[PDB]
């Protein structure tokens, strides 16, 4: 019952999902042998694994995820790793050359040899599961294979899987850094993907997570360790409302309900509080208004685009430890009360709220500071139109003289499918801004 | 045997970090080369005694 | 004519019907017979402008589910 | 015919600390810290249950 | 005099150690209320 | 049926019949790391002459971990004295090294046998190091070697042999050196881990030697955690037992003499590596030391093969980084005070309250914070070895106090 | 996956005898070949350069290859010698006196058999090959003309596989050869038009280098080949070690080619310090960028000023953060816009490896696709018609058996080849 | 099943001599012909090759045939010379004068009735006699002439058993016989309708290997006849040693035989490696394969590069997995379609034997039927054309009793051969 299966695909994806497990483990009580130690249980009926891991009969538990790459670089990482005895020796594919930022490659000549694999552990680790919530995609469009067997996986898996929901955490290209050319093009290639056969988009770009944590966590090296720590805390954080109980429990169809008003619009930013250091901690009023507060902040949002700049139209709080429901409705009032951020017209309301009563577990070594109340945001609005007007211009400037397009010609696309892909996100951007306008 | 023991015994190389190599290979005064492709069909092959 | 190599085959040939499943995972170790190219070296039949080989898979339309 | 001269023969230890060097690719053990979890009611409690009523 | 033969080229590109302004890529700017 | 269980080298499958003797050994050394690699090796008894390898498990082409196997001494004939006692006066002249010099024998390589091969061809060790014999295979073996020379320098297990230690510095192809204690230094010793017990430790005798461990934590290159005059003197000092009113200086003057005379005393009872004066800066110089085993030995008992196994076996089974270290959080999560008889029958104690007394037993590790050292994890299970004598009783006690998993996760 | 080393030429078989005496104490491999080495992760990815034997000794995917069997003498007798595979050497009975015709068309034509029945045995002796690395020198005869045969033979019959041609452009001012201009022009449009991924290395730049950013006091070719050494292991470090953020040969031709004639790059290696300067600097990611974009570390002659870069690379090595590399590697743009190319936004490249090289607390290796490149070209270009003008020293060639439009075919190319740098330089928004 | 060997000619007497050499290593022989071996799969199928007297000495089952006694005693005082029966050491009185004519119509006459008689009598010993086997030259005179006659009349004897031939064919660079081509012809179109299957070995071929792949200073005569010998106890491993997958002579014969008349095949062994080079790779199936496959390995010197596979075989000895060693054979195919027939899919047999030879990982025989022995028909048919257009030497074979026309048809049936050959060499699906 309330399973969610866990896709990694790509290097960041791996990245992602090994600090998103190495998260789970220590949450819930179970080694990194794979084991879980009798005590970190309540009685012979407690689930809480469950949605998450699978209990052998020999004592292991072995996590619901499929780790995903097209290179052995990151799985050979993960099986010398902590986390050897823990992981499933199999639904821990990789193949034999990496796609090497290519969305053709990735989709059309080397993804479409490891497509049908990979839907076949999907599949064993589905019928496994009698309450499957749904699928929980972690990647990058960013590189070539998170981009194009990201892309090629997610067709697949709507096709195949009929109307499971689909959680697709992914990190975009950045406003200014990058760590590739061709880029542009692989996010470009990818958005029709994320926009149709992802049922709900989240953007989890470094740049914000890299300016969060040298301002909050008082970290001069911040790295993609500290990066992806923070994004299985979001989402763990989003996750737990099924995991543990709460004031006000809510599900993946439960949330998505209120967060996604229409088919196309789904695409929803991020963030979390309080995410603040340790010598931080002990500084500052870490009340549930200030840590709202932080949340509507731009400064605690996971995605370089400014909210206050737009529109909300739905905004999820999901509150986890002591966290009381006078204190969230306090909040949601001050918030309300404040000009800065503007809902649209046509959603008076536009809050949800999911309580729980589990608060936040700190990883060792870590660099969140354990705080006893946590507040995670999931937010429709209709600023996220920047990213992709952004976007779409650098993909116009680097393909006004066809630059780079060798390689995705000849690996197995047509011309047109550049200029398919940048019109339909055009037509996203625009459809952003018909439902943002005034009535 | 204690010399066997200082034969085992071996230097370990310095690490080849680029730029700190002064050019030892001068230090050498016969330079003749000898002929170990082309006449020689062992190619001048390494193999310790029995 | 071919009836195409069988599904879910750890067996790996060149430019076939493929399954999807990762058959290439499992190639091993291949002998090669060479081809004589002395012979067709050739000072007179040289090297053109444009003449390099290009590795271009042909493109297939694949629809979209929308 | 003079003989040919001896080849020169460097130093096998001009540096007096030559020795301290390392040669090893992975110098440095991987820096790891660890924490005890307060122990509460958090830590079994506020557990998702189901039971068939029997 | 024998003089070395260089490349008659100089450097062009310099970086800073914290070069960006407080290590903040971009800083949102404040709406007062 | 006679092939079907034979490899590509089966004696049925191979026309040809090879004369060897197989040997499994594992390294002697306080570092987990080390204590975790395995070693195999052959001996020929036609040219007397035996190589060593070491085994590790890392993945290969097809994903999955693969053993493969990396020179630790190659084949060479191995010569050691045929006089322990005459070893230095060969160690002075060619000849009569030469004339010393006995290759090993086939008796050599028994179980249990701790065997020396001298310096290191392999940079995994940096030192001269010793390998326990754990197993032998004669199977293909057809002849029995025979040393020339009269006398016959054989290897011994350290059972085989008791009241030594074994030096690998003093003489190639290492040699034992014996402890002599008297009445006088064996009960003083006594008195010594007595008020370790009693002390440093509180209550429970295995904290108390636990605590006798503290100034002995570091690992040598060649293992052999060693004892300085530095270190016996700050042992002395955690005795506890000398003390003295600060107000009163010919009260602490006395103390002060009898820490330094008591140290002296045990210092000079045990048999000293001698030190070494290296010309340059470089190589480290190692000052008059005695060894934490042999001194243990006396001080706790003598722990044997299965005993020591099965506390290297729950470290390992502890440990997940493979890094010869335990992290509080897993000491935490693994300690099973919570099924203890003494929170479930006879509520003295409550699970979360001795699970955290437990947590402040390990002392902080000053170079990594939370860490537990595998010689943490030794010196606590001596506590454990000097207090009962049952080996049974042991293994229980291993078996019960740690919530493991008992999986088999040795790569070998 | 694996990676096969061709060396062509003394110069590419010298270059090749240092890369291998690098990459064995890289991986801790002795002489003898028997494993020597420090770490686990060093025979985690070994195979890409090395094979395993049946007593575990490993033997380089080298083809040392060449007509003056000498060098094969020297490298062989050197001290990493005893490395490599006696069928792996391929010689002839004379040398090609430094003629490209001599190299391509006749003497090479009959080596060529049994190189590539070597070579194909090496190609296929691996799991999965990614690619092919040719070291030799373009001011040669056997190195440019029979490693460019080479070259073009192996693209034929493995046209997806990854090329790259470690090339050591010669210049007039160190000009060793006089009919350099006529090799190099024939050797760079085989390049062009059969390497994935050229190597521009040249030898007043490196001289440079160890002049000035070294202050070495007599530096031979083998303190000149540790830097052509060092590149070439930091260009595969990404698949020979473990990384935050990995690469390959393909990851950097995709990001480094926008077009497919413009493939040729100029390295630089950091850090590089003088014999008394360590103390005077501190090595940190501020000043490996600092060093890796400073012009007299780039060991190709051509100054990066004049030309805007149409794309850049930086393998660095070493544990590290991802946000002060990035930082630098976007300050140095947006600080320099004016030496970069607008319409590529980030026209950088950036890849992590987790280990860094042997006693290095940091390193990184610069592929750098400049337009200035242009200039080192029209050099060649205007030297080969000053020869082909009066048919200076084309008697050797036209008698070896290659007809005259060859040349002007080739310098067609070499025109071609320029204006299109020089039109995607000045080209706008 | 026992399999009766005849050495015609001084060639086949010193082949078989170290096949004998070899096959009593192999089954721990002494010359005395007691048994001081290690194994009981020695003593298991002994009777293949060996009959046991009533002292226990193992005889081998073998016949010598020769004009000269001067090989018949120089066997004699070889170290193995005492191993054979005394009775089996046919001989004559005058030489074959390196004449087919004396050696099959006069002379081989007289002798062929006391041949067949012990012949006859070591199949009489033999429980079931599976298989005869010769070893001799084409190019001889004695070995040519009264092997054929040998091999005919056993053909008519035996119709229903195993005709195995290990023909030596001449070439011009190793020509020591004016009348090679003769020899040749009038042999080869008795071979054709005498002998189930004919593999042929050639000289030349015999040392490029032991020179350019096995690298020997000196490499003798004797250990040139160890090499072939090889191949020869290899056929029939698993005749005299269990296996996996066991084949025999006419198993052999059934899947490399598509038609009657297309039955001349090659040898093949491995690992076939110089000292100087084997300690620097490592013996594995699939470079087992390499060289079996390898042109350079081809001890018969026609290469496979201008022909097409017919069939081939591969009898692997060593425990093996019968994949690693079933991919090697399927994806040479796979990958070198062009060298090998459509209309036979897997033109490979592959056999198991789980005894290798002496002091190996594992060894392979390889036995093609590749089209390319049109190549050596073609030029023994044209080298005898040349020489009979004007009856050169013609006179010494006229005078002892042949015509023209035996000439003629045995030419015409040559020619036949090699357009038999060529048509499926170009024949389509
Ligand atoms: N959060 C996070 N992002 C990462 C990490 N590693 C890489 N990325 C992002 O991934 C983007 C590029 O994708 P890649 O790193 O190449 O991974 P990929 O998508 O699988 O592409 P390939 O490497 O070609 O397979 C970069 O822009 C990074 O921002 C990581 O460890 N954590
Ligand atoms: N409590 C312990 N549990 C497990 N191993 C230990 C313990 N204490 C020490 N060791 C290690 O076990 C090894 C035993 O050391 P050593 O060979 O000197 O012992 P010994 O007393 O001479 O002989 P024996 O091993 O036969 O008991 C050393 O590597 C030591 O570091
Ligand atoms: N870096 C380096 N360059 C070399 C070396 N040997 C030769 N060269 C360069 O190669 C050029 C001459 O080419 P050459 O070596 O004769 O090519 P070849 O005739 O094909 O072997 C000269 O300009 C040298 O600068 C070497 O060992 N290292
Ligand atoms: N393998 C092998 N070949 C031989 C031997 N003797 C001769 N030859 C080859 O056979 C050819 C000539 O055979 P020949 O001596 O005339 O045979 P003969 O008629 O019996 O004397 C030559 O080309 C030799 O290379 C031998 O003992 N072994
Ligand atoms: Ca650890
Ligand atoms: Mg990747």
């Amino acid at each position: 019952m309330r399973e969610a299966i866990c896709i990694h695909i790509g290097q960041a994806g791996c990245q992602v999902g090994n600090a998103c497990w190495e998260l789970f483990c220590l949450e819930h009580g179970i080694q990194p042998d794979g084991s879980m130690p009798s005590d970190k249980c309540i009685g012979v009926e407690d689930d809480a694994f469950n949605t998450f891991f699978s209990e052998t009969g020999a004592g292991k538990h072995v996590p619901r995820c499929l780790f995903l790459d097209l290179e052995p670089t990151v799985v050979d990482e993960v099986r010398t790793g902590t986390y050897r005895q823990l992981f499933n020796p199999e639904q821990l594919v990789s193949g034999k050359e990496d796609a090497a930022n290519n969305y053709a490659r990735g989709h059309y000549t080397i993804g479409k040899e490891i497509v049908d694999l990979a839907l076949d552990r999907i599949r064993k680790l589905a019928d496994n599961c009698t309450g499957l919530q749904g699928f929980m995609v972690f990647h990058a469009v960013g590189g070539g294979t998170g981009s194009g067997l990201g892309a090629l996986l997610l067709e697949r898996l709507s096709v195949d899987y009929g109307k499971k929901s689909k959680l697709g955490y992914t990190v975009y290209p950045s406003p200014q850094v990058s760590t590739a050319v061709v880029e542009p093009y692989n996010c470009v290639l990818s958005t029709h993907s994320l926009l149709e056969h992802t049922d709900v988009a989240t953007m989890l770009d470094n740049e914000a997570i890299y300016d969060l944590t040298r301002r909050s966590l008082d970290i001069e090296r911040p790295s993609y360790t500290n990066v992806n720590r923070l994004i299985g805390q979001v989402v763990s954080s989003l996750t737990a409302s099924l995991r543990f109980d709460g004031a006000l429990n809510v599900d993946l169809t439960e949330f998505q309900t209120n967060l996604v008003p229409y088919p196309r619009i789904h695409f929803v930013l991020t963030s979390y509080a309080p995410v603040v250091s340790a010598e931080k901690a002990y500084h500052e009023q870490l009340s549930v208004a200030d840590i709202t507060n932080s949340v509507f902040e731009p400064a605690g949002m996971l995605t370089k685009c400014d909210p206050r700049h737009g529109k909300y139209m739905s905004c999820c709080l999901m509150y986890r430890g002591d966290v009381v429901p006078k204190d969230v409705n306090a909040a949601i009032a001050t918030i309300k009360t404040k000009r800065t951020i503007q809902f649209v017209d046509w959603c008076p309301t536009g809050f949800k709220c999911g309580i729980n009563y589990q608060p936040p577990t700190v990883v060792p070594g870590g660099d969140l500071a354990k705080v006893q109340r946590a507040v995670c945001m999931i937010a429709n609005s209709t600023a996220i139109a920047e990213v992709f007007a952004r976007i779409d211009h650098k993909f116009d400037l680097m393909y006004s003289k066809r630059a780079f397009v060798h390689w995705y010609v000849g690996e197995g696309m047509e011309e047109g499918e550049f200029s398919e892909a940048r019109e339909d996100l055009a037509a996203l951007e625009k459809d952003y801004e018909e439902v943002g306008a005034e009535s | 045997a204690y010399a066997q023991s200082q034969k085992m015994q071996k230097e370990f190389r310095l690490p080849m970090v680029p730029g700190l190599s002064c050019g030892e290979e001068m230090m050498r005064r016969n330079y003749d080369r000898s002929q170990i492709h082309g006449v020689r069909l062992d190619c001048a092959t390494v193999i310790a005694g029995v | 004519a071919e009836p195409g190599k069988p599904s879910y085959s750890t067996f790996f040939e060149k430019a076939k019907e493929y399954d999807g499943t990762n058959v290439r995972f499992f190639k091993q170790r291949e002998a090669v017979i060479g081809k004589n190219v002395g012979d067709t070296v050739d000072p007179q039949k040289y090297l053109k402008k444009g003449d390099g080989i290009r590795y271009i898979v042909p493109a297939t339309h694949e629809e979209k589910v929308y | 015919v003079p003989p040919r001269a001896p080849d020169d023969v460097v130093s096998k230890r001009p540096y007096p600390f030559q020795a301290e060097i390392n040669r090893k690719l992975v110098p440095l053990p991987k820096d790891q810290t660890s924490h005890p979890r307060t122990l509460d009611y958090t830590t079994v409690g506020f557990h998702l249950i189901l039971d068939d009523g029997n | 005099p024998v003089k070395p033969n260089n490349v008659p080229r100089q450097t062009a590109m310099f970086t800073r150690k914290d070069p960006l302004k407080r290590s903040l890529f971009s800083e949102y700017p404040y709406m007062p209320e | 049926s006679v092939r079907m269980n034979a490899s590509l080298y089966s004696d049925v499958v191979r026309i040809e019949r090879g004369d060897y003797l197989r040997f499994h050994c594992e390294q002697l050394s306080a570092d987990g790391r080390d204590t975790q690699r395995y070693f195999f090796g052959c001996y020929y008894p036609r040219w007397h002459g035996f190589y060593l390898e070491e085994v590790r498990s890392i993945i290969g082409n097809m994903g999955y971990c693969e053993l493969k196997h990396f020179p630790a001494y190659p084949f060479d004939v191995y010569l050691k004295p045929a006089d322990v006692t005459a070893a230095a006066d060969s160690a002075k002249n060619c000849d009569a090294d030469n004339a010393n010099a006995t290759t090993y024998i086939t008796d050599d390589f028994q179980v249990d046998n701790i065997l020396v091969l001298g310096p290191p061809q392999n940079q995994r060790d940096d030192a001269v190091k010793r390998f326990k014999i754990v197993s032998v295979d004669t199977s293909h073996l057809k002849s029995k070697t025979f040393s020339l020379a009269p006398v016959a320098n054989l290897n011994s297990s350290s059972v085989q042999n008791p009241d030594t230690m074994l030096s690998t510095l003093r003489a190639p192809g290492g040699e034992r050196v014996p402890v002599q204690l008297n009445s006088s230094v064996l009960d003083v010793l006594t008195q010594l881990r007595d008020a370790y017990i009693d002390h440093a430790g509180g209550g429970i005798p295995e904290i108390g030697i636990k605590a006798m461990g503290r100034p002995f934590r570091k690992v040598s290159d060649d293992g052999r955690r060693w004892m300085t005059r530095d270190g016996v003197r700050q042992l002395v000092r955690g005795s506890r037992a000398f003390g003295a009113h600060a107000d009163c200086l010919s009260d602490t003057r006395h103390a002060l003499q009898t820490i330094e005379d008591m140290t002296d005393t045990i210092f000079n009872a045990f048999p000293h590596e001698e030190a070494t004066y290296p010309v340059a800066p470089g190589e480290e110089a190692c000052e008059e030391r005695i060894d934490y085993d042999v001194f243990m030995d006396y001080i706790r008992g003598h722990m044997n093969s299965t005993r020591k196994k099965a506390v290297f076996e729950v470290f390992q089974q502890l440990d997940y980084d493979s890094d010869s270290n335990i992290t509080i959080k897993d000491i935490q999560a693994t300690f099973n005070a919570q099924e203890h008889p003494v929170v479930v029958s006879d509520a003295i104690f409550t699970a979360e309250k001795l699970l955290k007394g437990f947590l402040s037993i390990w002392d902080e590790n000053q170079r990594y914070f939370g860490l537990v050292p595998y010689t943490e994890f030794m010196d606590y299970y001596n506590g454990l070895s000097a207090i009962i004598e049952d080996d049974a009783v042991f293994l229980g006690i291993l078996k019960t106090t740690w919530k493991v998993p008992n999986w088999t996760i040795k790569f070998v | 996956r694996e990676i096969v080393s061709c060396q062509a030429g003394q110069c590419g078989n010298q270059i090749g005898s240092k890369f291998w005496e690098v990459i064995s104490d890289e991986h801790g491999v002795d002489p003898t070949g028997t494993y020597q080495g420090d770490s686990d992760l060093q025979l985690e990815r070994i195979n890409v350069y090395f094979d395993e034997s049946s007593g575990g000794r490993y033997v380089p995917r080298a083809v040392l290859m060449d007509l003056e069997p000498g060098t094969m003498d020297s490298v062989r007798a050197g001290p990493y010698g005893q490395l490599f595979r006696p069928d792996n050497f391929i010689f002839g009975q004379s040398g090609a006196g430094n003629n490209w015709a001599k190299g391509h068309y006749t003497e090479g034509a009959e080596l060529i058999d049994s190189v590539l029945d070597v070579c194909r045995k090496e190609a296929e002796s691996c799991d999965c090959l990614q690619g092919f690395q040719l070291s030799h020198s373009l001011g040669g005869g056997t190195g440019s003309g029979m490693g460019t045969l080479l070259i073009s033979k192996l693209r034929e019959e493995y046209p997806d596989r990854i090329m790259m041609t470690f090339s050591v452009i010669p210049s007039p001012r160190v000009s060793d050869t006089v009919v350099e201009p006529y090799n190099t022009t024939l050797s760079v449009h085989q390049l062009v038009e059969n390497s994935d991924e050229s190597m521009c290395i040249d030898n007043e730049a490196l001289y440079d280098i160890c002049f000035r950013t070294l202050k070495l006091t007599t530096p031979t070719f083998g303190d000149l080949n540790h830097l052509v050494a060092a590149v070439m292991s930091g260009v595969t470090c990404c698949l020979r070690f473990p990384g935050q953020l990995n690469s390959d040969l393909r990851k950097l031709a995709v990001n480094l080619v926008p077009f497919p004639r413009l493939h040729f790059f100029m390295m630089g290696f950091a850090p590089l310090t003088s014999r008394g300067s360590q103390q005077y600097r501190g090595l940190s990611v501020a000043e490996l960028t600092q060093q890796m974009f400073d012009a007299k570390n780039m060991m190709q002659a051509a100054d990066p000023r004049h030309g805007r870069y149409l794309t850049a690379s930086a393998l660095f090595r070493g544990r590290m953060s991802t946000k002060e590399v990035d930082e630098q590697m976007l300050n140095v743009q947006n600080k320099n816009s004016s030496y970069f190319i607008e319409w590529i936004p980030n026209n950088i490249k950036s890849s992590i490896c987790d280990i860094p090289p042997k006693g290095l607390k940091m390193s990184v290796t610069f592929i750098g696709n400049n337009t200035c490149i242009q200039e080192m070209f029209r050099r060649v270009g205007e030297q080969f018609t000053g020869m082909f003008r009066r048919k200076a020293f084309l008697h050797w060639y036209t008698g070896e058996g290659m007809d005259e439009m060859e040349f002007t075919e080739a310098e067609s190319n070499m025109n071609d080849l320029v204006s299109e740098y020089q039109q995607y330089q000045d080209a706008t928004v």
